[PDB]
């Protein structure tokens, strides 16, 4: 909330719309005291869902040369904004 | 003297600390406040004691008020229950 | 020449540096940065602390990027355990990881300027950073070193109003960037101070292990969020801002773009965050819920053991790197079967960058060195560890 | 808890609580540092402003040092300070006589009161510090007064330790310095050209280590002591030693004590702090003392430190730049006297 | 709660591990792709510059950047320190670990020639663990105090050191002092005695 | 190359340990014993080298336990007697090896308690 | 075991009795593992303890309240894996992770039983047996504990 | 048994380095006292140097003496340069630390630790 | 043609097809002095051959690049020149030999 | 996807010299700072309008008490076994009611890190970490809190704590 002249002073001097993007929170802010929530929570044997025990001790290990992995696909310029 | 003693002996040099100062000591001893509470009468042989709350109190343990001889006391609240 | 030890207390840089310099008249002949002024022993102490009680060591390595440091450890401990975080948690880590990249860049661009002498950009953005802290405080409880991205997920769900408030901040933040944009991008004074200063050639950047915007600023194509994706970044779309003429300016322009690209990623995360729980719920790894531990015995035992003893991650070793705002932050965690780690080498994007200062700042005067440290975004917590 | 229970150092304890009254000035800041490094509690009574007692707060560890306000006019400040102590040390002493306090008060009346309460509180030791060569009719207002008090102390609280130190040198001293300061005003106007008067100077630490050893030494009870120091030097030579080490030109033009007496009078008039005064002038020129039979630092366990050694530290400031870097072997060699 | 993993990688990298082992038979003692899908080529200490040069400059394995150099100290092993070099290939989007063993008194070579990133990391390994790097330009303490005695990250070094600092008025300097801690660090013996079924 | 030397590789001077903590201090190689309170034998399998117990005293101000033994919380863990004696000799500490105490085989049978 | 619970029903409770001034039997903890009954009958020859009742209210406590008075008594604490009956003097003075454990020798009696002295912050908190096949094989006297 | 040499092969060869360091330090002590405005005398300091170079005077494993030199030289670099302030250098003199007594009766009389 | 190879240092190289042929051909030779059956010679000669095979099969740079699957050709060269240096360096370090020394016992057992 | 960031007719040449000679481009910055003196400062009146916080804000510790008046802490030692700064010492006894309570409790608030690993581990909600952050002290001793500077502390903010616990309990 500022005198229109003063704010047009800031819109003209800035060059950008300034009533729209406020750096100050007036009603933009969510009010506090949000209603209480209720967070979301057979054959559920832990032996089937064992992440910890699933891992194994490390594997120890004419012919054609092999790269560590297929060469990285080169990226391509962005469609929306190629140059900025 | 704190609810747990701690009172410094007059000779203790550890008393200078409180000179030009004083001693932080809570006046509300839980040994007595819990005694200033009505024994919770119950009908059932065993009773629960969530600490007067679900998830805002203490872990829920079932106490055996089976002998009037003894009012079960949940090890967490110190609340005596009168069968 | 003249050995002027740049001030350890000097207001420039991050105030934990010495940088003995040889002054060949006005220009600086050589730099020998003497870091160690903030070596608290982070890696030694972690060996004596359980995996949960070491997470905090991490948000305090690069205090500007809080939750991304943690996201590394959290990824490293998860891989050792072969468990993955639940879907909502992965989006929350990407949501918080992008808020940290905006806040690191607001830190790096604005503090570089005050070193240069521009004072207002810092004040306008820092108010925008206090708004962002509030988001950390309103999800974790602290405005810093939140300890929110824990192994298996985040510690607690997002509060009921956070995503609306993150939209309102992201909605208006873009104007704040180009407001700094108009202030510094075209100014004669900034371009002269920044352009063609500390040019680093592409092969030299890879050889010196720069691995960050310093790597991308010279035109090398590597982000680690699109090369080796972590979490759910594979499901969010963004453009890496690479640059040519590897000079401070191109590096500045890249940092301003990543703030803009992060708003694009934050936009997707709010639009597509899944309903679900925030922590994997095999109680062996992530602690049982407050109601469950107070009503079911298996949960009390699992809470007692997890808090008192620990996860006991299976024996192994892993190097997991995530794109922290500064650059590649990696933890080499060596683990015996015990609940507390055996070694935790924190690779700091910054130990490599500060080494480059002598090569990058050659044929440069005293004032250029202030810009050279500024464009490495070095915070000495990560370097000193 | 008089049982020291720890490896020597901070965080140990040697179990001796103490009230060191003059711990705002020159000697007490070292006493607290030794009593303190000896990890003994120290109730430091301060009438000063806290901003000036901070320099004392680190010379100790968590809880070791306790502060409380005391004003000599009123007791109960003396009483509560000494209430829980077992050791008491008296370091009160002022060169000039401020309008509110006379050599009477700072050297007799007060130490008496402190010792009064000391005995009343049951403290075992009342280490008291009176000046060396300081007896009745010693032709100096203070020294005479100082001895009068020594009696008052002994009377009220017998079995008290009484140290009588020689001139005390060491950083922030007003001995070497007073002489050094002469550089500012003309040249050293030494009476007797500085000859005919000899002074034994002792380092502050040597006295401080002695007071600390005495607080903890059993045989020290009811024992007077004189901390004379290693070498006896004639005044002219010591001013010349202060110069050369000060690296500023020296001129020992003479004059009679009576003139300088009248002179300092004016300096004393200075409201804040006399640069010099009749009493000081006297204790410098006329004051001369030969210890004869008193235990001393060696007896109490300190090897008196010669002035030849620790004089850089206290005069390296008084040099102009371009001389500041001057080392010690370069300093004009000194020489000792017997007389 | 079971990592989403790609078996393609295990195989592809395993295959590279055999490739590196075939190309350099003289220095590689054991190659293994762990189940975390990462690769580790363990080399004799003498192979530090040959193995890393082959990886930095080979068309089928370009490993341009040194992610980090660190040394785990297993006190039991005869050669306690286990220097580990983690390297990244921007070209093939993959990472490798070359780890070699060094004792207290046997130095290993310096890769500063192969990667200039290591100039600092090698100084930190010397300061932290005491491993010495041969023909290393300017090896000297990176992180510890100028006068520090002892190598801190060694498992045999006390957490809290032996010296601490304080300002002593009597000497007007920050003086060291044997360490006295007001609360020893309670060492918790938290480690279960029931082992997990593998 | 390959010079020959005959020392017990005393690195006592490369370690950096203050003399008094390398001279008057006895390591005690031993395989930790089981916590009678539990029956898990996973904490009695690796040899540990712990140092002597020196003064643990009380902080006068808060009553906490204080100490001046820098090497107090030190429990190096080895995998065999041989590798622990080596480390102690390597660092110049005095050792007191204690042989392992594995329970001997005690024959157990269910039916036995039914005899008469 | 299992990450979660499926027991949505009501738990049971037994009645704490007094077995002596050394053993605190908060026996609602008991997993009816009958180690106590056996030790009491096979190592210490005092057959005072026993099981009473069938079903889910089998409580392993003395039918009449007669204290378990015998040497070798405190071993029940160490041998009950559950914390149903534990030591009354060392009731709540500590918690095991903190206790620093130093292995030493029994001096109260001449059998020289091996023992582990558990010390926290410098005062002994409990002495529990450590196994010596020949001298004390996992057991220590009521006196030396 | 066989061991690779760090830098020197025989103890004698190495000692050549040990002396090339002694000299260096000796010729430096004077400089330090003046540069770092230390207060101890040239003689006094030079004494310390010998003490140290002497403290280590019992090892015979060349590799160890090859290693202590290096550590030794590094300490010069810092001291030659002023990378080390007065505090650092003066720490070699235990100025505040009260030297611990050694006599048994002198220890029994204080501190339960041996 | 190409105004600037993205990477800062690498500068546009005219005659890409030529520079390469020379570097690749030199290499195909340095490998010759390697022991008959040395993995390096057997594999690096397998690669260098395929690239020389395309360097001469296709005359359009941009095209060539896709085939060599490198970055800008100015890079395919940077690499061709380094392999040559490794090839020279490898022939001295003689990596093909039998292992220098087997690890001491238990020098690679992590759960220690 | 990658994006380039930094990659003459007289009309253009004059335009370039009109932006170098009659600087017109440092003017687009001066008007940019002129756009901000006329806006409302964000500064809050500090002592009178303290900034905004959340019920999750972790500050000064406090020991909650059961409504009856019975201390909630049952000396588990589940809160120093996790406290990473190694700050807590809670030596306990049977309190002579037969109950189970502390004789000792401690935080050294010059070691604590306000991580809240003690409020989430406590199975009874005894130790919390309140929303204080104005408790600076002129001395070192006033930060080594004892059980009575945490219990009467918790006898102070319990009207203000419980609202925030009840406000966040579900999310926890
Ligand atoms: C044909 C008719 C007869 C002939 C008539 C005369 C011939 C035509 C004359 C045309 C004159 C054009 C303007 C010339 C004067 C302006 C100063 C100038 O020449 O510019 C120098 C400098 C340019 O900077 P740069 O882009 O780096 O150029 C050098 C590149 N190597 O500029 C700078 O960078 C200086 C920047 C310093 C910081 C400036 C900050 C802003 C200042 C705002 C001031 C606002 C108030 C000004 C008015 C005050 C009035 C009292
Ligand atoms: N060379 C020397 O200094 C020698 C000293 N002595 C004796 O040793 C004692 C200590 O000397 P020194 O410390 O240098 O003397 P100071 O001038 O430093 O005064 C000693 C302390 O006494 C306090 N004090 C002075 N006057 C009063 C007063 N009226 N009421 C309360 N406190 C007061 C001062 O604190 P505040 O700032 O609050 O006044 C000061 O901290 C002296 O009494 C002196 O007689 C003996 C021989 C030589
Ligand atoms: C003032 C600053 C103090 C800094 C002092 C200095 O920097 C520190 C330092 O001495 S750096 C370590 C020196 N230590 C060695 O150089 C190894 C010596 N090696 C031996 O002593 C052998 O045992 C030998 C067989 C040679 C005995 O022969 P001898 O008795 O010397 O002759
Ligand atoms: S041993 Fe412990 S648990 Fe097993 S029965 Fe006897 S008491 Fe119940
Ligand atoms: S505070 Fe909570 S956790 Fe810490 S002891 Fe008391 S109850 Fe157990
Ligand atoms: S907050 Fe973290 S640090 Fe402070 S006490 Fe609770 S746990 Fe220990
Ligand atoms: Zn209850």
């Amino acid at each position: 909330s500022a005198t229109r002249v003063i704010q047009k002073l800031r819109n003209w001097a800035s060059g950008q719309d300034l009533q729209a993007k406020l750096q100050l929170r007036y009603q933009e802010i969510a009010k506090r005291t949000q209603p209480p929530p209720k967070l979301p929570v057979s054959n559920n044997y832990y032996c089937t869902r064992d992440g910890r025990r699933e891992v194994v001790p490390p594997s120890i290990i004419e012919k054609k040369a092999v790269t560590p992995a297929p060469p990285m696909k080169r990226w391509e310029l962005s469609k929306d904004q190629p140059y900025l | 003297i704190t609810h747990t003693g701690q009172v410094y002996d007059e000779k203790d040099y550890r008393r200078v600390r409180f000179v030009d100062r004083q001693k932080e000591v809570n006046e509300n001893f839980a040994i007595d406040l819990i005694a200033q509470q009505p024994v919770n009468e119950v009908e059932h042989r065993i009773i629960a004691c969530d600490g007067g709350g679900g998830a805002l109190g203490h872990p829920k343990v079932y106490i055996n008020l089976d002998k009037e001889t003894k009012t079960g006391t949940c090890g967490y609240c110190g609340l005596q229950f009168k069968q | 020449n003249m050995t002027l030890n740049f001030g350890p207390q000097h207001p420039a840089a991050h105030g934990v540096l010495r940088l003995v310099l040889e002054l060949s008249g006005e220009m600086v002949r050589k730099c020998d940065p003497h870091i160690g002024l903030l070596h608290r022993g982070t890696e030694k102490l972690i060996e004596y602390k359980t995996y949960l009680q070491a997470l905090p060591y991490f948000d305090r390595l690069d205090y500007v990027s809080m939750m991304c440091n943690e996201q590394a450890y959290s990824i490293a401990v998860e891989k050792l355990l072969n468990i993955q975080p639940p879907p909502r948690a992965q989006w929350i880590r990407v949501l918080f990881g992008e808020i940290t990249r905006i806040l690191n860049h607001i830190m790096a661009v604005t503090t570089h300027a005050l070193d240069i002498g521009a004072m207002t950009p810092f004040f306008w953005m820092f108010e925008e950073r206090e708004k962002m802290f509030e988001f950390y405080e309103r999800v974790s409880g602290a405005r810093m070193h939140a300890a929110y991205i824990r192994p298996g997920g985040v510690h607690q769900d997002l509060p009921l109003g956070l995503l609306d408030d993150i939209y309102e901040f992201s909605k208006n933040f873009s104007l704040r960037i180009d407001e700094v944009e108009e202030m510094l991008t075209n100014n004669r004074i900034w371009r002269n101070r920044t352009v063609d200063i500390g040019v680093v050639t592409a092969e030299d950047a890879l050889n010196y292990g720069f691995s960050g915007v310093m790597l991308r600023g010279s035109g090398i194509q590597w982000d680690l969020r699109k090369t080796q994706p972590y979490d759910v970044y594979d499901q969010v779309e963004f453009d890496v801002p690479i640059g040519s003429r590897g000079d401070c300016y191109d590096r500045y322009l890249c940092r301003v773009e990543e703030m803009r690209q992060s708003l694009r990623i934050i936009e997707q995360c709010l639009n597509k965050m899944p309903p679900g729980e925030i922590k994997v719920d095999d109680a062996k790894v992530s602690p049982p819920k407050r109601a469950e531990m107070k009503t079911s015995m298996e949960s009390l035992i699992h809470h007692f053991k997890l808090y008192t003893e620990g996860y006991q991650v299976p024996p192994g070793a892993t190097y997991t790197a995530i794109e922290a705002p500064k650059g590649e932050f990696g933890v080499y965690l060596v683990s015996d079967g015990s609940s507390r780690p055996y070694r935790c080498k924190i690779k700091a994007p910054g130990f490599a960058h500060l080494a480059g200062l002598d090569k990058m700042s050659k044929g440069h005067m005293l004032a250029d060195v202030v810009a050279i440290i500024g464009t490495q975004d070095i915070v000495f917590g990560e370097i000193d560890r | 808890a008089v049982i020291p229970h720890g490896k020597g150092g901070r965080s140990s304890v040697s179990g001796v609580v103490a009230t060191v009254f003059g711990a705002t000035g020159f000697l007490g800041r070292y006493v607290v540092n030794h009593l303190g490094r000896m990890g003994s509690q120290v109730i430091i009574p301060y009438r000063c402003d806290v901003y000036d007692i901070m320099h004392l707060r680190l010379m100790g560890d968590l809880g070791q040092l306790t502060f409380l306000e005391w004003d000599a006019r009123d007791k109960d400040s003396i009483r509560k300070a000494v209430q829980h102590s077992n050791v008491v040390i008296n370091l009160i002493g002022r060169e000039w006589e401020t309008r509110n306090f006379d050599f009477e008060d700072v050297f007799v009346n007060i130490p008496r009161a402190i010792a009064q309460a000391s005995k009343e509180a049951g403290v075992e030791r009342f280490i008291h510090v009176s000046h060396l060569n300081a007896s009745m009719k010693s032709s100096s207002k203070s020294l005479r007064s100082k001895a009068v008090g020594e009696k008052e102390v002994r009377s009220v609280f017998p079995e008290a330790i009484i140290i009588r130190p020689s001139d005390i040198f060491g950083r922030e001293d007003r001995f070497l310095n007073h002489f050094a300061n002469y550089r500012w005003f003309l040249a050293v106007p030494l009476v007797s050209l500085g000859f005919k008067t000899v002074k034994q100077p002792v380092y502050v630490a040597d006295v401080s280590k002695g007071i600390v050893n005495a607080t903890k030494d059993p045989d020290a009870v009811g024992k007077t002591f004189a901390f004379t120091g290693p070498n006896r030097y004639l005044l002219f030579h010591l001013v010349k030693y202060i110069f050369g080490m000060t690296h500023r030109t020296f001129i020992p033009y003479p004059l009679p004590l009576f003139v300088y007496s009248w002179i300092g009078k004016l300096f004393g008039l200075s409201p804040f702090e006399p640069w010099t005064t009749k009493d000081k002038v006297e204790r410098i020129h006329i004051s001369d003392v030969m210890p004869t039979d008193l235990p001393g630092l060696e007896d109490l366990g300190v090897q008196p430190t010669p002035l030849e050694l620790k004089s850089i530290e206290v005069l390296r400031r008084h040099r102009t730049y371009r001389w500041l870097s001057s080392e010690i072997e370069e300093t004009k060699p000194a020489k000792t006297v017997n007389y | 709660t079971v990592r989403p993993r790609s078996d393609v990688t295990h195989k592809q990298l395993s295959a590279f591990g055999e490739y590196v082992a075939e190309i350099l038979p003289k220095y590689v003692q054991q190659v293994q792709v762990s189940c975390l899908d990462e690769l580790e080529i363990c080399i004799h200490p003498d192979g530090v510059i040959p193995t890393l040069t082959f990886l930095r400059d080979h068309t089928n394995a370009q490993f341009k950047s040194l992610a980090d150099l660190t040394a785990v100290d297993v006190p039991t092993r005869q050669n306690r320190f286990e220097i580990v070099y983690n390297l990244l290939s921007l070209r093939f989007n993959s990472r490798i670990r070359v780890k070699t063993y060094a004792d207290e008194l046997t130095p290993i070579d310096s890769i500063v020639s192969v990667h200039i990133a290591a100039n600092w990391y090698e100084r930190e390994v010397w300061d932290m663990f005491g491993v010495f790097f041969f023909n290393h330009p300017d090896l000297r303490r990176i992180l510890t105090d100028y006068g520090f005695e002892g190598h801190p990250f060694r498992k045999d070094f006390p957490l809290t050191g032996y010296v601490e600092l304080r300002y002593d008025d009597e000497v007007k300097r920050v003086v060291a002092e044997p360490v006295e801690l007001a609360q020893e660090f309670r060492k918790f013996d938290l480690n279960s005695p029931w082992e997990a079924f593998p | 190359q390959l010079i020959t030397v005959d020392e017990k590789l005393d690195i006592t001077t490369l370690t950096g340990v203050p003399e008094e903590h390398i001279k008057t201090r006895k390591v005690r190689i031993f395989v930790p014993a089981r916590n009678n309170m539990q029956s898990g034998v996973n904490n009695t399998k690796k040899w540990k080298m712990e140092f002597d117990t020196r003064e643990r005293w009380e902080n006068p101000l808060m009553g906490w336990a204080s100490t001046a033994d820098p090497l107090s919380n030190m429990v190096l863990t080895f995998s065999a007697k041989e590798d622990a004696i080596a480390f102690a000799e390597k660092n110049g500490w005095s050792y007191d090896v204690e042989e392992k105490k594995v329970p001997k085989p005690k024959s157990k049978s269910y039916g036995a308690n039914f005899s008469w | 075991g299992s990450d979660r619970s499926r027991f949505l029903e009501g738990k049971r409770a037994v009645e704490d009795k007094n077995i002596g001034p050394l053993v605190k039997t908060i026996m609602t903890r008991c997993i009816q593992c009958t180690r106590c009954i056996r030790f009491a009958s096979e190592i210490a020859g005092v057959d005072d303890l026993g099981t009473t009742g069938r079903g889910n209210d089998m409580q392993v406590g003395t039918y009449i309240e007669k204290m378990f008075m015998s040497e070798l008594s405190g071993n029940v604490i160490d041998i009950c894996p559950v914390g149903a009956l534990t030591s009354k003097p060392y009731a709540f003075t500590a918690r095991p992770w903190e206790t620093r454990k130093t292995e030493s020798i029994d001096v109260m009696d001449a059998v020289g039983s091996n023992i582990v002295v558990s010390t926290r912050t410098g005062e002994v908190m409990r002495i529990l047996p450590r196994m010596h096949e020949d001298i004390n094989e996992e057991w220590i006297s009521d006196k030396t504990r | 048994t066989s061991v690779k040499p760090i830098f020197s092969r025989d103890l004698n060869e190495a000692k050549r380095r040990v002396r090339e360091l002694y000299r260096a330090w000796y010729r430096e002590v004077p400089n330090t006292v003046h540069l770092m405005q230390l207060d101890i005398t040239v003689k006094q300091g030079r004494d310390k140097v010998r003490e140290m170079f002497m403290k280590n005077a019992h090892v015979t494993d060349p590799r160890v003496v090859d290693l202590l030199v290096i550590k030794g030289k590094m300490e010069l670099q810092e001291t030659i340069k002023v990378w080390k302030q007065r505090t650092h250098v003066m720490r070699f003199f235990h100025e505040t630390e009260t030297p611990r007594p050694k006599d048994f009766l002198s220890k029994f009389y204080m501190g339960h630790d041996p | 043609l190409k105004k600037t190879t993205g990477l800062v240092g690498l500068a546009v190289c005219d005659t890409p097809h030529e520079r390469l042929t020379i570097l690749y051909t030199k290499t195909l030779d340095i490998l010759k002095h390697f022991p008959k059956h040395a993995a390096y010679r057997k594999y690096t000669e397998q690669i260098t051959n395929e690239k020389l095979d395309m360097v001469k099969a296709e005359p359009d740079v941009k095209k060539l690049e896709a085939l060599l699957q490198g970055g800008e050709v100015e890079e395919v060269i940077l690499q061709a020149e380094k392999e040559l240096s490794l090839a020279r360096k490898m022939l001295k370090w003689k990596p093909w030999e039998p292992l220098v020394e087997e690890p001491p016992a238990n020098q690679w057992k992590w759960p220690i | 996807t990658y994006k380039y960031v930094n990659k003459v007719d007289m009309k253009s040449a004059t335009d370039n010299a009109a932006r170098i000679l009659m600087w017109t481009e440092l003017i687009r910055g001066l008007g940019m700072t002129l756009s901000y003196l006329f806006r409302e400062p964000a500064t809050i009146n500090y002592p009178f309008e303290k900034g905004p916080l959340s019920p999750r804000f972790r500050g000064e510790h406090a020991l909650r008490r059961y409504p009856s008046g019975e201390e909630r802490c049952i000396a588990c030692k589940l809160c120093e076994a996790i406290c990473p700064a190694q700050a807590i010492t809670i030596e306990a006894e049977p309190r002579a009611d037969g109950s189970r309570r502390t004789t000792r409790y401690d935080i050294d608030m010059t070691k604590c890190i306000y991580c809240g690993f003690c409020q989430e581990a406590c199975p009874v909600d005894a130790i919390v970490e309140g929303p204080n952050f104005e408790f600076s002290t002129e001395t070192h001793e006033e930060l080594l809190y004892n059980k009575e500077k945490l219990l009467n502390n918790g006898d102070k903010w319990e009207a203000e704590i419980a609202a925030n616990i009840q406000a966040d309990y579900l999310y926890r």
